[PDB]
């Protein structure tokens, strides 16, 4: 589609590597560690998806 | 002082270790987008120039 097909996503970095076979549904926020992080941040607080 | 864009300024940078953190002493950016890598493995890599 013309700038769409938002339905297809995929996740470029995670906390850890997924197992054989293992599906993950939740799309939480990866902390960043070097600064408290609850909403919206900066260094490793981007969104996944 | 930064240069102009058309006279873009452009530094080499080889032969030192490279610590990817000291990028983020300061904070407001909002444009710290990567292409290609992940802003937090940058630490787990190596490049030649």
């Amino acid at each position: 589609k013309v700038g769409g097909n938002y339905n297809y996503l995929y996740r470029l970095f995670r906390k850890s590597n997924l197992k054989p076979f293992e599906r993950d549904i939740s799309t939480e926020i990866y902390q960043a560690g070097n600064k408290p992080c609850n909403g919206v941040a900066g260094f490793n607080c981007y969104f996944p998806l | 002082r930064f240069a102009s864009v058309y006279a873009w300024n452009r530094k080499r940078i080889s032969n030192c270790v490279a610590d990817y953190s000291v990028l983020y002493n300061f904070a407001p950016f909002f444009a710290f987008k990567c292409y290609g890598v992940s802003p937090t493995k940058l630490n787990d890599l190596c490049f030649t120039n």
